[PDB]
């Protein structure tokens, strides 16, 4: 379950800061 | 005008770095852009060498000896509790000597070392070597009590590559 | 660069800048650096007197391959190697090195990339932001990694499961992830 | 800053300070600090002659984020690891480490 | 047209700061380098020692390149010391992991050769003061 989470949250930050 | 031919090396003070063989001196006629007449210049060009000692001995021999310890953790059995240690400890050992080799060279974007692009090699690969020793701990520790063992595995891993490897059980 | 002088003023001399744009003639190639465009103007205030001006700006990219092919990818290595101690079993007894020493390499690629940096309070770079994130995200599974552990140790001899844990994370969550015992 | 003339003194040049603080007229801000106040004064003392001084104060605020980024975050994140080790099981040997 | 007047300050050193800073940990992890055999491979820490004594002797190494000038006229003797344990501590590591996968084979895995039951069992034990 936390490593579903994990990377749910750590790709939707990658996407967050690198959109420009 | 030239006196000679070369720089004077004959009150040269010997480095002990760098060897030097050869230093010729040309004279050229060159016309710039912002002057509409002709300047002389004398170019001299000093063709030196690094005496290879001192860092085959404190870079090249260690960070080898250290590459050649990353294809060494898959024959250590997974009955220990040993094959991740050895791994973090090449892979930050790989990285000291890449801030090491960054430290020496310059920033110079043109080309590539040699080195660091041995270093980055096997960082990438030892890299993947934790990530396929994760894969073969998981693989390891586990029961029929909590997962089904299939049936293309029966037949693969356990039949068709032991014959190739020479294994026999 | 802004070119004036000290001595005389805009009552006493001009100051006429002659090309729009710096030459490039006997121009060496940096290397590492590229030159891409070189313009000038001259500033004169209006109502402010005795001022004069030329400045010419140089607009400079980078050739980016050496930073890159030295901390772009142990960056990019060192995040992906960080979603993964949750893979690896508990049985095992190996999960806490590899959490510490994730976390360790990046504190140290952070501490790192602080040098390159000049110590301005502006903002900071994509990448000391980036390893932040990651940093954080790595403690909160170190966290989460010791409370997932303490629950593989439990015996029926000094704990008891409660009967919310058997109707949650033994029905639902197995068919909720595909587990299926 | 504390100006004074070496050759001279109070029984030959008085030094007089014609605006009460210092001018931001040229100033460019560094990115790293503030200025928020440049008072000046002229100090003298009685009883003790030949001693002028004019004296500038420069109160600095720190922009404070440059080392919340890098030594602030890991000092309050490797502290919250340090009541952590109890909770951990003392079957799994892995409580040194930590 | 060449004179010159040369002195020649010849001096010798006082060593005591760089014996006790810099010899003794250097003697003393050479004398933790042929330990590493005595431990038994049941308990799992084998590879820590080996890893970390060569660690340290790495750490010393580049210390040492530090406070010597960098000519590659010649080495001193402990870089070149340094150098020839840190081999003999690499060697260690190898035949430490590969006298460790001989630990836990299993009669499910792999079987004893007959070779390896004359050898390592009537021979070597008698001859090492094994004694059994
Ligand atoms: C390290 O880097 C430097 C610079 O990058 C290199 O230096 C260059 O080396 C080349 C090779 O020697 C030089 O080329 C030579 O220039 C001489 C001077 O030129 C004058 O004379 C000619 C002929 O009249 C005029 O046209 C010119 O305007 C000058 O007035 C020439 O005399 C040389 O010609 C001789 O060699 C050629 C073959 O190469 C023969 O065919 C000719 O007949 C003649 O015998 C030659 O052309 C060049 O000038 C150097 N650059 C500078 C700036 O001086 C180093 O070579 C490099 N190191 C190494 C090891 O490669
Ligand atoms: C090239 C020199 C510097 C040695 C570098 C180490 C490895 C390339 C060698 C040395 C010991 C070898 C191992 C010794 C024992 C065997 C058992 C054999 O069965 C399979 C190969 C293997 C693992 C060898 C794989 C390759 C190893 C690790
Ligand atoms: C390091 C970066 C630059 C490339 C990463 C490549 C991975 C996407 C691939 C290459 C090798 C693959 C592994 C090859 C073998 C296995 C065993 C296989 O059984 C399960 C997948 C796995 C772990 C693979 C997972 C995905 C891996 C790591
Ligand atoms: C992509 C390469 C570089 C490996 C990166 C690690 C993870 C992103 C991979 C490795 C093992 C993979 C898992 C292997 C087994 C399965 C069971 C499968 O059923 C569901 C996907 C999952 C969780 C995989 C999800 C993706 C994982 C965690
Ligand atoms: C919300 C932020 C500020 C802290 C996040 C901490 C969590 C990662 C930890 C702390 C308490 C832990 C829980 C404590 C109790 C259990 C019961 C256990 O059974 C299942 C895991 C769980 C939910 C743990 C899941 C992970 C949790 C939520
Ligand atoms: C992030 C730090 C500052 C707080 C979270 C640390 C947790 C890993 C520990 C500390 C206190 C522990 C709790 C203390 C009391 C109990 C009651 C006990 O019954 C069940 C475990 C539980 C919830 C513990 C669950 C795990 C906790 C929250
Ligand atoms: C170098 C000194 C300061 C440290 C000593 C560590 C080893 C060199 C010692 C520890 C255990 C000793 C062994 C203990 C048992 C015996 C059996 C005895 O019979 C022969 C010597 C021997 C192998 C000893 C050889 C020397 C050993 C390996
Ligand atoms: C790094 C290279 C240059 C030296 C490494 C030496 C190993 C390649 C040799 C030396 C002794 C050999 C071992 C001697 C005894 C046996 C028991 C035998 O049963 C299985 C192979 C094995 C471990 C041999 C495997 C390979 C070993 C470790
Ligand atoms: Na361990």
């Amino acid at each position: 379950l936390f490593l579903w989470v994990f990377m749910f949250v750590c790709v939707l930050g990658t996407v967050g800061l690198f959109l420009p | 005008v030239l006196i000679g031919s070369s720089m004077n090396l004959k009150d040269y003070w010997e480095s002990g770095e760098w060897a030097i063989i050869k230093a010729p001196g040309y004279k050229h006629d060159i016309k710039y852009n912002c002057c509409e007449e002709i300047y002389p210049d004398i170019t001299y060009s000093l063709y030196i060498r690094r005496l290879p000692l001192f860092y085959t001995i404190n870079l090249i021999i260690p960070c080898l000896l250290i590459s050649f310890l990353t294809v060494l953790v898959f024959y250590l059995p997974s009955d220990c509790g040993e094959k991740v240690t050895l791994c973090i400890s090449v892979l930050l050992s790989l990285t000291v000597f890449l801030l090491v080799i960054t430290e020496t060279i310059p920033s110079t974007s043109l080309v590539i070392p040699l080195i660091g692009e041995y270093l980055l090699f096997t960082m990438i690969f030892v890299t993947l070597s934790i990530v396929i020793t994760v894969f073969v701990l998981n693989v390891h520790y586990r029961t029929p009590t909590t997962h089904t063992m299939p049936s293309w595995v029966k037949t693969v891993f356990l039949n068709l590559l032991p014959r190739v490897m020479f294994m026999t059980r | 660069l802004k070119f004036r002088s000290w001595t005389y003023d805009h009552t006493e001399i001009d100051m006429v800048l002659m090309t729009p744009t710096a030459s490039m003639d006997d121009f060496t190639p940096s290397g590492e650096w590229d030159i891409v465009a070189l313009p000038g103007r001259r500033t004169v205030n209006p109502q402010d007197p005795s001022y004069v001006d030329v400045t010419y700006d140089f607009i400079i990219k980078r050739k980016p391959l050496f930073y890159t092919i030295n901390l772009i990818i142990p960056c990019v290595l060192t995040t992906l190697l960080a979603i993964l101690v949750f893979y690896l079993p508990s049985d095992c007894g190996e999960k806490m090195t590899l959490c510490i020493s994730v976390l360790l390499a990046l504190t140290f690629f952070l501490l790192l990339i602080s040098k390159i940096v000049p110590p301005t309070s502006l903002d900071v770079p994509l990448i000391g932001k980036y390893l932040m994130f990651t940093m954080v995200l790595v403690t909160f599974s170190i966290v989460t990694s010791v409370c997932v552990l303490n629950v593989h140790h439990r015996s029926p001899s000094t704990h008891t499961m409660a009967p919310w844990v058997k109707r949650c994370f033994l029905h639902k969550l197995p068919t909720f992830l595909f587990m299926k015992r």
